[PDB]
């Protein structure tokens, strides 16, 4: 119905964080993700990029 | 003859059972780590606690 896709870049080790039910500095003060999140997660390597 | 209420004795004794049973199955750990849910919601993540 309604798809949206967010970017953002963190410094890899917080993937961990982008995900229902996380805490940390990430999760609590740029993005949260709410428990009842529904879709997909896609994280990959930028180190020769960003 | 303290033993002629039987019956009516053991009516009120097998429903007194019956609630401190009820209650006893509340310390049982059904598969889970802990029979205290506030233990389980602090100690691990709600995806896992769930």
């Amino acid at each position: 119905t309604n798809v949206y896709a967010d970017s953002f870049v963190i410094r890899g080790n917080e993937v961990s964080q982008i995900a229902p039910g996380q805490t940390g500095n990430i999760a609590d003060y740029n993005y949260k993700l709410p428990d009842d999140f529904t879709g997909c997660v896609i994280a990959w390597n930028s180190n020769k990029l960003d | 003859t303290p033993s002629a209420l039987g019956k009516l004795q053991d009516v009120v004794n097998h429903n007194a059972q019956a609630l401190n049973t009820l209650v006893k199955q509340l310390s049982s750990k059904f598969g889970a780590i802990s029979s205290v849910l506030n233990d389980i919601l602090s100690r691990l993540d709600p995806p896992e606690a769930e």
